[PDB]
Order: C-alpha cells, then structure tokens, then sequence
C-alpha cells in the first residue's frame, strides 16, 4: 500500500531542484563567460600567429 | 456496501503511476462529502454545486446506473479503469506520431490525415474523423503538433 | 512490550502515514478491518487468490480493530527500528571507503562476532532475500531500500 499512500507527500523538491537550478545556471554563466574571454584571447593569438 | 472487480484494482493499480493514481483517487475525494470516502448521489450534487450547476435527477440517476449504489474510492476508481483499460499513454501517441509523420514533427494535414484515419479497412467514417477535427486546433491542416490533442485528451499538461 | 502512549513510539509524520495507510486499508469504511474488508483488499491489490488462513492473524488483535488498535498492532511488531537514513550512517562506519558495499564473508563475520550476536543461520536468511552481487559485494544502499519502501 505504501507506494499509494506515498503520494500524500511534501513540496522539499520543488525548492531543491530550485537550488540546483541556480547553482547550475550560475556555473554555466560563469563557465560561458569564461569560454567565451579565452576565445576572444585565441582569435587574438591567431593574429599573433 | 460493496462490489468487486479485483483484477480490474489489480492491474490498473499496475497500469497508473502514483501521480496519476494521485489525481484519480485525489478527485473522488473532491467527489465525497464524507470523511470515509462513500461517494453517493448527494456527494455529486455538491460537486456539480460547485462546478456544473442545477442538473436535472437523470444525471444522478445515469451515474447510479453506471455506479452500482454507494460507492468507494476504489470502486470508483476501477469504475474508471473500465473505461481506462487499454488507453495508449500520451507520450506514446506523440512519439508514434513524430515518426509516422514526414516532416518528423507530429504534424498533419487535413485530407491526409481523413485518408490515414479512414482508409484500408480502419473503420472510421466521416463524421467519426468531423468530432476529431471539431476538438482539434484551430485550423484542421494547421502543422499543429498532436500535443494540442494529447492535451485536450488529457486535460493535462504532462 | 510497554503500555505508553502510542505517540511515543512514532514521528507524527510516519503514525500521520499510518492513518493514511488504515484509511485506505478499511473497505467498507465502518472504521475497523473485518475479515471482508481484509481480502477484499488483499485480492483487489494482490493476485486472484485469497488465503482465509490470514484471518488467523486478523484475530490476533482483538475485537474489530480501531485505527488506535491497528497502529498498536504494528507499532508493536516495528519497535525497535530506525530510520533509513541512521541505518545508511550505521554501515559506513564499517564501508570505510564509502564505496557503498560490504563483502558479504565480511558483512557475515561482523554481524555474527559483536554487540548482540547474529547466527549465521540468521545472516543467511537475510541473504536468501536482500539484492546480492555474485562478485560478493553487499550493496548495503539498496538493503535500505528493500527494508523500508521494498519487499517486492
Ligand atoms: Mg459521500
Ligand atoms: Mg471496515
């Protein structure tokens, strides 16, 4: 009977796939922003080249 | 009181997930107006009190027909697993659909899909495929996907 | 066995699941088990067949059973028990890699050496059900599992 009765359940994931969502987004900001000053200095060292 | 459709609890208990079991279960609470769960007439007039209002006896009285006296959650339940049995999940219908159609995306047009329905012994007929197309999207050749079809099926978004 | 109040034995949250659990596994919703009420569910959720037998269990807590008697009953038989996430805590201190496995010769001997000791007849009968790699490793997360939300 347990897995019925186990949908009476409480909202916790909701908000912690909410923190994960942010941890996440603020990675690949910072990941993104990263990539895309390194690929800015490569064209660079293509002229360099 | 009571009745029994066993394998029919069984396997439909099988054949849901528990969020939709959920929304089942959760419903013919919002049905009852006891705390022990007898759905009867009076449990659906105050439904349709709030929602659907001033029916006539014959909608008490057809329900009764179909729901055999008092009812509980589960016979409730199994009183739509009957009418459940064997019902394809949306997902499924989608992806078939994304696969049959040429343009990979779910998409029809409206003569094809009145020949694809109709044609090679499949038993539908011209007002049968008339009621899809009056519950379909605006346009009945529109490239709409079958997610606006699922989702009036359904009445639910996942 | 010890007559306090039942609340004592249980989180509001699993004698809250409990009153769910009797709310659902009362048929004819009178408020007790009979022994209708008991197949008809145990066939409703089960396979077709029915084992009156168990009604020499129905009998075991007496009367027709109030939901204080129905969690009695099994509280009764769950003491002594503890949640999922102090017994994961409890096997690693003996997984000291945390690879979330024990060998099953060594799962063996440290049940059957200390504290109040196992048999090894007892540790078998654990392994005649409990998920077992045939390489030898326990994987102790899934018996957490299987002792709390499984029994297949
Ligand atoms: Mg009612
Ligand atoms: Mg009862």
């Amino acid at each position: 009977v347990k897995p019925l009765l186990q949908v009476s359940r409480q909202e916790e994931e909701m908000m912690a796939k909410e923190e994960e969502l942010v941890k996440v987004r603020e990675k690949q900001l910072a990941a993104e922003n990263r990539l895309t000053e390194m690929e800015t200095l490569q064209s660079q060292l293509m002229a360099e080249k | 009181t009571k009745k029994r459709p066993q394998r029919a609890t069984s396997n439909v208990f099988a054949m849901f997930d528990q969020s939709q079991i959920q929304e089942f279960k959760e419903a013919f609470n919002m049905i009852d107006q006891n705390r022990d769960g007898f759905i009867d007439k009076e449990d659906l007039h105050d439904m349709l009190a709030s929602l659907g209002k001033n029916p006539t006896d014959e909608y008490l009285d057809a329900m009764m027909n179909e729901a055999p006296g008092p009812i509980n959650f589960t016979m409730f339940l199994t009183m739509f697993g009957e009418k459940l049995n064997g019902t394809d999940p949306e997902d499924v219908i989608r992806n078939a659909f994304a696969c049959f159609d040429e343009e990979a995306t779910g998409t029809i047009q409206e003569d094809y899909l009145r020949e694809l329905l109709t044609t090679m012994g499949d038993r539908f007929t011209d007002e049968e495929v008339d009621e899809l197309y009056r519950e379909a999207p605006i346009d009945k050749k529109g490239n709409f996907n079958y997610i606006e079809f699922t989702r009036i099926l359904k009445h639910g978004a996942k």
